[PDB]
C-alpha cells in the first residue's frame, strides 16, 4: 500500500490520459466543445514554446507539456472546496474515534515527489539533450580561461543543478502554499474569506503550472 | 465539521457568482474565437471554390469573346456591305455624268459645226457673188459706178 | 517560554508582509506608469500587472499561515 | 514525514499518465497542426485562381482585339475590291463614250455637212437674196451672170 | 517573561506597517507620477492606484488583528 | 523582565513610523516630479497626495493607541 | 532556554522572503516599465522575467522547509 | 530588569527615524531635481514638499517624547 | 540555551537570503532593461547576468548547508 | 546584566542616522543631479538643498544624545 | 615638506593626562540672588556684547563706501536680504532683522562654541577645580547648549508663526484650523499636530547639534591630543555655520508655510 | 553576562556604518552623474561633492566614538 | 535641566539684542540699501531724460531756426507784394507819360497841318517856277495858264 | 588643566590653515564687490553730471540758436529795406527809359510827319503840274516846237 | 551559553552575505544596464565590473572563513 | 557569557559591512553609467572612483581588526 497522497496520485491521471484521449477524439479547424479556448492557450503556450526555442516546442514537449496541461487542472484541481471536510477514516466528523482520517480528496501534487515527477523528468530530457548538445560544455570549467575565469562554469553548474532540485521544491512549496491557504480562512472565518484569493491562488497554480512549462522551456533555454 | 462545510460552500457560492459574470464576455470571446476559425476555414472553402471555377470563369470570358467575335464579324459584313452599295452608286453616278457629258459633248459639236457651216456657207456666198459681180459689171456698163462717183459729190 | 510562541507569532506576520508589501508597491507603481503612457496596452500590461501581485501577495502568507500554526 | 513507496507509487502514476498523455495527444497536435495549415494551400489555390483569371481576361480580350481587327481587314479588304471594280468600270464607260460618242459626232458633223452642200437649194435661196442686193437691183445686170451660180 | 506577550503584541503592529507602508509610498508616487502624465485615462487609472493599496492596507491589518488575538 | 510591557511601547511606534516615513517621502518625490510637469492637474492630482498619505499614516498610529493602551 | 526553537521555526520564514519579497516587484515593475514600450517582445521577455523570479521565489521556499525541519 | 526600560528606552527613537529620514532624502532630492527641470514652478510645488516634510518630520517625534515618559 | 544551534540555523537562513532576494531581482529588472534595450547581446549578459546569479545564488546557500551540519 | 545600559547607550545611536546617512546622499545626489542640468538655479536651488540637510541631520542627532541619559543620568 | 607628515607627538599626556570625559547636560554659575546664573547665559550675554560691538563697530562711522565691516556685514546681510526675498518678499522685511537676529546669535553662538580653552577653564586627571575639593564649576559654557534658549527662541518663532498665523487668513487660519469633509480634515489635523512639532523640533534640532560639537570636541579631546579635533572642529564650525542659516531658515519656511 | 560590553561596542560599530557606507556611494553616484552631465562647471559643482561626505563621513563616527569608550 | 527662570532670562536678552538690531544693524542697512537702489533707478531715468534732453534741444534748435525762416519769408513776401504795387504805380505812370507823348504827337501833327497852309504861300510860287521849269526852255506865258495854277486841287 | 592648552593649540592650528586659504578668496570676494560697488557709483555720478551738463548745454544752445535767429531776422529786414529800395531804383530806371523812349518817339514822330506833309506835296505838285500843264499845252502851249523837240535824234 | 559560539558561527554568513548579495546586484545589473546601452567599452567595463566585484566579494568572505575556525 | 565577545566579533565582522558594500555598487553602477557615455573624463574620474573606494573601504574594515583587538 501507498499513502492517501500517492492514492489521489491517480484521480486527475486517468483524467490526463482521458482528456488527452478526449484531444485526440476533439481536435479539428474551429473545434468547438473540448477544444474552443482550452487549446488557444496551449497554442500560445506552444507559440510560447516557439517563443522559447523551435526544438525546445518539441525537444522534450511529451516529457514537459502533458505535466502542465496535466497541472493546469491540477491547479483547478486544488481549489475544490470540501474535498477532505469530513474524515475519511483511511466534536468533529473523525475527531471522535480517529482512524488517522487519510483523505484521499486531496491534492496529490501536493506531495514534493508529485512535482518533482514533472521536474526531474523535464530536467532529466533537457539535461539527456544538455548532455547530446553540450555535455563537458554543459558544465564547461574554462579552467583560468581569461585569468583564473574557472568559476564560471563551476558555479553555475551548481546553481543549475540547484535549480532542478529548487524547481521541484518551488512547486512543492507552491503545492504546499495552496494546501496551506486552505486552512488560512477556515480558522479564521466561517464563509467566504478564502474566495478573495484562492482563484488567484488557483491562477497562480495555473500559473505555477505555466512557470513549470516556462521552467521546462527556460531549462531547454539553458539547454539550448 | 459544520464550519468546514460553510466555508466550502460560501467559497464554491462566490466561486461560482464571479465565474458567471466573468464567462459572460469570456464567453463572448470564445465565440468570437470560434467564429474566427471558422472564417477561416470559411475562406479556405471559397479559395477551393475559386479554383474548382476558374474554368468555368474562363469558359464564360471565352464566351463573351466569341459573341464579341460574331458582333465583330456581323459589323464588319454590314460595313462591307454599306461601303459596296456607296462604290456602286458613285460609280453609277460618275457614269451618268460621263454619258451626259459625251451626249452634250456630241450636241455641242453639231451645234458648232452647224454654225461654221453657216459662216462658211456665208463666205463662200460672198466669195461665189464677188466671181460674178465683176462679169455682171462689164456686161451692164460700168459707167453706174462713175453715175456713182459723180453722185457722191 | 510562555510568550515565546506569541513573539514568534508576531515574528512571522509582522516580518513577512513588508518585502511583499514593498513588492507590489513596486510593482503597480511603475505599471500606472506604463498604464499611463499607453491606456490601450492596459488588457496587455494588466495581465502582468498581477501575475506579478499573484506572487507577491502570496509571498507574504508563507509566515502568516506559519505564524497561525503557532497562533492556535 | 515522506514516504519513499508512496512517493514512487505518485512517481509512477505521474510518468504513467504523461507516457499516455503523449501518446494520445501527438496525433491531436498534428491534426490541429495540419488544419491550421490547410490555409496555405488554400491561398495558394486563391491566388493560382486569381492568376487562370486574369490570364482568362488577357486571353478574351485578345480575342476581341483579333476579331475586330480581322473584321476591320475583310471589310477594308471588300470596300477596296468593290472601289476597284467601280473604278474599273467607270473608266472603261468613259473610254468608251468618248470614243464611241466623239467618232458618231464626226462622221454627223460630216454627213450633215455633206447633205447641206448637197442641199445647195437654200444656197440656190441665198443666191437669189444676193440678187439685186443694192447691186443689179434698180438697175439689174444684163442677164444676170450664172457662173456664181455654177460656182455655187 | 510575564509581559513576554505585551512584546508580543506590539511586536507585529509595528513590522508590517513598514512595508505596505513603504508599499503605499511607491505605488501612489509611480500612480501620481503618471495621474498628471494621463488625466484622460486617470479615473481608469485611479481604480488601479488604490488596487494594491487595498492590497497593502489588508497586509497591514494582519499583524493588527493576531496582537488583540493575543493583547 | 519588568520592561517588556515598555519595550513593547518601543515597537510598534518605533517601526511603524519607518515605512510611513519613507511611503510618504516617496509618494511627494514623485508627486513633485509629477506636479512640476503638470501644475494644472495639481489640484486634481495631489488630491492623491493627500488622500495616499491617509492611506499610509492610519496604519501608522495603530501601534500609538496601542502604546497609550499599554501606557 | 524553553521552546527556543520557537521563535527559530518562525524565524528565517519572516525575515528570507521579504527580500525576494522586494526583487520580483523590482523583476515585474522593471519589466512592467521595459514592456510597457514593447508589449508583443513579452516573448522573450516574459520568459526571462520568471527565470530569476524562479530563483527568487526559491529563495522563499528556504524560509518555509526548513520551519520543520527544525519545526520536527 | 537591570535597566530593561533603559534599553526599551534606547529603540524607537533610533528605530522611528531612519524612516523619516530616509523620507526627508527622498522627497527634497525629487523635488530638487524637479524644480532643477522646471524653475519656474516654484510656489505650492515647493509647498507640497514641506508639508509632507512637517507630516513627515512628526512620524520621528511619536516616541521621543513617550521615552522619557516611561523614561 | 537548548535550541541556539535550532536559532543559528533560521539565522543565516533568513538573513543571507534577501541579499540576492533582492539583487538578482535587480540584476533581472535590469537584465530586462538591458534587454528591453536591446536583446542583440542577450547571449553574452543573459549570460552575464547567470554570472551575476552564479556570483550571487552561492552566497545564498553558503548558510543553508552550513545549518544542516 | 553589568554591559546592560552599556548596550542601551548603544542602541539608538547606531540606529536613526542610518536613514540620513543615506538620505543625506539622496539629497546630495539629485540636487548635484539637478545643478548638473541646471547650473544657473544654483545661486537658489542650493538654498533647498540644505534644506531637508538640516532636517535628516537634526533626526540623527537624537541617538546620540538622548543615549546619554542612560550612560550619564 | 613632501612626506614630512609625521603626527606622531599625540602620545604626550592625551590620554592620561586629560579626562576620560567630564561633560555635563547644562552648566550654572549661580552665586546671584534671585535668578541663578548660568555660565551658558552669562557666555550669552557676553555673546551678545560681542555681537553689539560687532554692530557697533560698523554703525560707528558709517560712510557710503562699504570698506571693512561696513562692506563684510552688507554683502553677509545682502544674501539673507536676498535669500528671505528669494524665499518669500511678502512678508520679509516685516520681520528680516528678527530672523536675522536668530542668525546672528547662532552665528555668534556657534562662534561661541568655536571658542577653545573653556573646557579646563573651570572653578571649585585630577586637573585644578577637580582636584580641588569642591565641584569643579566648569567656566564658559556654551550659550547654545542651553536648549531653553532654543525652546524661547523656538517659542518665540512659534509666536512669530503664531504672529504670522495671526495674519494667516486673519485670525482664521481655517485651513490650519480644519477640514470640513473629505481627507483634508485628518491631514489638517496632522499637519497642525505637525505645525505644533516643527517649533518644538527647531529647538530640539539646534539644541542636539549644539550639544554635539562640545561633546565631539571633548571626545576628540579624550582621543586625541590635537589632531583629529582640528579636523573634526571645522567640520563643526561649518555645521554650525550651517545650523544657524538652517535655523532661521526653517523660521523663514515656517513664515513661508505661514504664508500660504 | 560577561562580554556585554564587548556586543556593547559592536552595535554601533555596525549600525553607524552602514547608513553613511551606502549616502556615500549616492553622493558618488549623483556625482559622477553630473560630471557627466557637463564637465564644463567643476569648481562649483565638485565643490558639492565633498559638502555632504562631511555630512556623511563624519556622521558615521559618531558612534564610533562612543563605542571605544565602551572598549 | 528645566529651569523656567533661565529660558525667560534668555528670551529677554535675545529680545533686546533683536530690538537692538533692529534700532542699529536693520535701520541703517536697509537705508543704505534703498540708497544704493534708488541711485541706480536715478542713475537710469538720468541717462534716459538725458538723451531726451539732446533730442529736445537740437529739436527746438531747428524750430527756432524754421520759425526764424518762417518770419523772414513772411517779411519777404510784404516787401515783394510793396515792390509789385510800386512796379505797378511806375508802369501806370509809364502809360500815363505815353498817353501824353501820343497828345504831343497829335499836336505836332496839327502844327505840321497848320504848316501846310504855307503851302498856298509857297507852293503856289514853287509850282509856278515848276510850270516854268517843265516847260522846257521856258515858254510859259502865253504858253502858260496860271489860271490853271490858280485852280491848283 | 592641559585640555585648554590642547585646545588653543588645535584654535591656533585651526586659525593658520584657513588664513592660508579662505583669507585670500574672503579678501577677493570683498575686494570684488568694494570694487563693483564703486564702480557704480562711479557711473551714478558720471549720469548725474552728464545730466547737469546737458541740462546746461541744452540752455546754451537753445541761446545760440535764438542769437542765431535774431541775426537772421535782423538780415532779413535788411534785406528787406535793400531790396525795396533796388525796385524803386529799378522802377525809376525802366520810369526814366520809357520817358526817353516817348521822347525819341516824339521826335521820330515829328520828323515823319514833316516827311510825308513833303511828300503828299509833292504828289499833289506834280498831279497839279500834269493838270495845268497839260491844260497849257492843249491850246495855250500847242505849238509846232513839241514835234521839233521830239525830233532832236 | 553552549550554542553561543554556534550562533555567532551564523551571524557573519547570514549577515555578509546580503552586501555583496546585493551591491554585485547592483554592480552587475548597473553595469548590465550600462552594457546593455553600450557593449562597446563592455570589455574595459567588464574589467572595471570585476574591479567592483573584488572590492565586494573578498568582503562576503570574511566571517565565512572565521566561522568555520570558531566551528 | 563566554561567546559574547565570539559574536561581538561576527557583529563588527558582518554588520557594517553590508552598508559599505552595497555603497561599492552604488560608485560602480554610478561609474559604469557614466563610464557608458564618456571615456575621456573616465581618466578623471578613476581617480573619483577611488575617491568613494578610499572613502568606502576605510570605514569598512573598521571593526574587523577591532574585533581581533577585543577578541
Amino acid at each position: 500500500p501507498i499513502t492517501n497522497s500517492f492514492v489521489v496520485a491517480i484521480i486527475i491521471d486517468i483524467f490526463v490520459i482521458a482528456l488527452a484521449v478526449a484531444a485526440t477524439r476533439n481536435l479539428q479547424m474551429v473545434p468547438r466543445g473540448l477544444q474552443n479556448v482550452m487549446e488557444f492557450i496551449l497554442e500560445s503556450l506552444y507559440n510560447l514554446f516557439r517563443n522559447i526555442n523551435a526544438k525546445y516546442v518539441a525537444t522534450a514537449f511529451p516529457l514537459v507539456a502533458t505535466i502542465f496541461l496535466f497541472v493546469l487542472f491540477g491547479n483547478w484541481f486544488g481549489l475544490l472546496p470540501g474535498v477532505g471536510s469530513i474524515g475519511v477514516c483511511h466534536h468533529d466528523t473523525c475527531a471522535a474515534q480517529g482512524k488517522k482520517l487519510v483523505p484521499l480528496f486531496r491534492a496529490p501534487a501536493a506531495d514534493l515527489n508529485f512535482t518533482f515527477a514533472i521536474a526531474v523528468i523535464s530536467f532529466v530530457f533537457i539535461e539527456y539533450w544538455g548532455f547530446r548538445a553540450l555535455g563537458p560544455g554543459y558544465l564547461k570549467k574554462f579552467f583560468n580561461t581569461n585569468g583564473i575565469m574557472s568559476f564560471v562554469g563551476i558555479i553555475e553548474f551548481i546553481s543549475e543543478l540547484v535549480k532542478p532540485f529548487a524547481l521541484a521544491f518551488r512547486l512543492f512549496g507552491n503545492i504546499f502554499a495552496g494546501e496551506v491557504l486552505l486552512v488560512v480562512m477556515a480558522f479564521l472565518v466561517p464563509l467566504l474569506l478564502p474566495l478573495p484569493f484562492y482563484g488567484f491562488e488557483v491562477f497562480v497554480g495555473f500559473i505555477q503550472a505555466l512557470i513549470f512549462a516556462l521552467l521546462t522551456y527556460a531549462f531547454l533555454n539553458i539547454a539550448v | 465539521p459544520t464550519l468546514f462545510i460553510a466555508q466550502l460552500i460560501n467559497f464554491l457560492l462566490l466561486i461560482f457568482i464571479l465565474r458567471a459574470l466573468l464567462y459572460r464576455p469570456v464567453m463572448n470571446l470564445l465565440n468570437e474565437r470560434t467564429r474566427r476559425i471558422e472564417e477561416s476555414v470559411r475562406d479556405a472553402e471559397k479559395v477551393r471554390e475559386q479554383l474548382a471555377n476558374a474554368r468555368r470563369d474562363y469558359e464564360a470570358e471565352i464566351a463573351r469573346a466569341r459573341q464579341e467575335a460574331a458582333k465583330i464579324v456581323a459589323q464588319a459584313q454590314e460595313r462591307a456591305k454599306q461601303q459596296e452599295a456607296e462604290i456602286i452608286a458613285q460609280a453609277r453616278r460618275e457614269a451618268e455624268r460621263l454619258k451626259e457629258e459625251a451626249r452634250a459633248q456630241a450636241e455641242q459639236e453639231r451645234i458648232r459645226m452647224l454654225s461654221e457651216a453657216k459662216s462658211q456657207i456665208a463666205d463662200l456666198v460672198t466669195l461665189t457673188a464677188s466671181r460674178v459681180l465683176g462679169a455682171e459689171l462689164q456686161a451692164r456698163g460700168h459707167d453706174a459706178l462713175i453715175a456713182e462717183s459723180l453722185a457722191a459729190l | 517560554m510562555e510568550g515565546l510562541n506569541l513573539v514568534a507569532t508576531a515574528l512571522a506576520v509582522g516580518l513577512g508582509a513588508i518585502g511583499p508589501g514593498v513588492g507590489i508597491g513596486i510593482i503597480v507603481s511603475g505599471a500606472v506608469q506604463a498604464i499611463g503612457r499607453n491606456p490601450e496596452i492596459e488588457n496587455r500590461v494588466v495581465t502582468y500587472m498581477f501575475i506579478g501581485i499573484a506572487f507577491t501577495e502570496a509571498l507574504a502568507i508563507f509566515g502568516l499561515v506559519i505564524a497561525f500554526l503557532i497562533g492556535f
